[PDB]
């Protein structure tokens, strides 16, 4: 369906918190279900000049997988530098 | 060394109360098992170039925490694990004989994509 | 002499040139070339200050549309497109962005046609843009103001 103040204390005390500040049941605070007509933006390439596809495409700029050795002293190298150990949290250390 | 680490964080791995000694004897074992492999093998050069430096830092740096940054391998407990794993690989790499030319060329168009 | 606004040195195809360059420039093929135009046929056409350069160019490139061969794609589609856009510029209903696109499609016309008339109609558009771009812009703002 607003609870009587008598049990407002009961639900608040029995759970040790203020339920009425924030409830699971929604109320008039929700956004209106009817909204004004929106005007959506255009993309960065919606330019009527200097928008040639040859300087804008992404698919035709992928090369075949580069070959580095085929079966047809040098320092040891890792695939990537080893990760740096994560630091402990600042907002909330050990729970 | 201070108070020994209560736990390494990861369940399983236990805190090693003899960190440096385990690194030294393990790294010496690496240079041994490598020694049983022909020098021209690339596996020898890279592994010895990796382990002997690691053996160099553990001897030089006596503090555990500074040692962890020295090999950038997390805590010591996972370092002794990796040093153990390199031992098994090096022990198993000598029988596998992975230094001769490849076993054979793959079929003509086994690779190449698209068909 | 001060009443002179622009000169079409030879033929409509060769781009027009403002009086700032018409002070000296010798009437020969090379001299017109560094003057960003050509000698063409030595047909000296002189607009005065009262002349509307935008209107004159639109009339010029409307002639090209009527006398278009029609064979090749650019000179047929592009020049008629040039008519539509340039007619909008003369009235002023266009928007400032479209100035540079007209330049781009003019380059698309240039050198992509079997007939040299396509390049003969792209040059006046380019010449007009390069020498009197503020003229269309203010004329373009005039339309945007009185129409509101
Ligand atoms: C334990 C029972 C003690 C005696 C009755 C008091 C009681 O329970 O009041 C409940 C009453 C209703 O609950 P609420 O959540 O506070 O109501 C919020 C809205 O106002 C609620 O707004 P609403 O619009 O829902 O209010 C209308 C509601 C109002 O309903 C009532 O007032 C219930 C009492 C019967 C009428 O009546 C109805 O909905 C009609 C249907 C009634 C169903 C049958 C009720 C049977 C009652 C027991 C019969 C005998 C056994 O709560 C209080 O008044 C709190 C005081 C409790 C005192 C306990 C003393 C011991
Ligand atoms: S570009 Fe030349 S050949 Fe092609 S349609 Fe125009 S006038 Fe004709």
């Amino acid at each position: 369906a607003s609870a009587t103040r008598v049990i407002q204390l009961l639900r608040n005390w029995a759970s040790g918190r203020d339920l009425q500040a924030k409830l699971q049941l929604r109320y008039q605070e929700i956004s209106k279900r009817t909204q004004p007509p929106p005007k959506l933006p255009v993309g960065p390439s919606h330019k009527l000049s200097n928008n040639y596809y040859c300087t804008r495409d992404g698919r035709r700029e992928a090369m075949p997988p580069s070959i580095v050795m085929s079966s047809q002293e040098k320092k040891a190298v890792t695939p990537a530098p080893p990760i740096k150990r994560w630091e402990l949290s600042k907002d909330q250390p050990y729970l | 060394a201070g108070l020994l680490k209560k736990t390494t964080g990861l369940v399983g791995l236990a805190v090693c109360e003899t960190p440096h000694e385990r690194l030294k004897i393990l790294y010496t074992k690496i240079l041994d098992v490598l020694g049983q492999i022909p020098k021209n093998a690339a596996y020898r050069k890279y592994t010895e170039q990796i382990t002997n430096e690691k053996l160099g830092m553990v001897k030089a740096e006596p503090d555990v925490k500074k040692l962890e940054e020295q090999l950038q391998g997390g805590q010591i407990e996972e370092v002794i694990l990796q040093a153990e794993n390199e031992l098994s690989l090096a022990r198993k790499m000598l029988r596998w004989k992975p230094w001769e030319p490849l076993v054979e060329e793959p079929p003509a168009n086994q690779w190449k994509w698209p068909i | 002499w001060d009443n002179l606004l622009a000169v079409i040195p030879g033929g409509s195809s060769t781009p027009l040139i403002p009086k700032s360059v018409c002070e000296t420039v010798l009437m020969d093929f090379d001299a017109l070339v560094q003057a960003q135009t050509g000698l063409g046929t030595a047909a000296v056409i002189v607009m005065d200050r009262s002349t509307d350069i935008v209107k004159a160019i639109a009339r010029l490139i409307e002639f090209y549309k009527h006398e278009s061969c029609g064979q090749c794609t650019p000179c047929r589609e592009g020049v008629d497109w040039m008519n539509k856009v340039m007619a909008r510029f003369v009235k002023g209903d266009a928007r400032p962005a479209e100035i540079d696109s007209l330049w781009e499609i003019s380059k698309q016309i240039e050198g992509h046609t079997i007939c040299a008339l396509g390049d003969g109609a792209a040059w006046p558009v380019q010449g007009l843009i390069r020498h009197f771009r503020p003229e269309l812009e203010e004329r373009m703002q005039q339309f945007a103001l009185q129409h509101q």
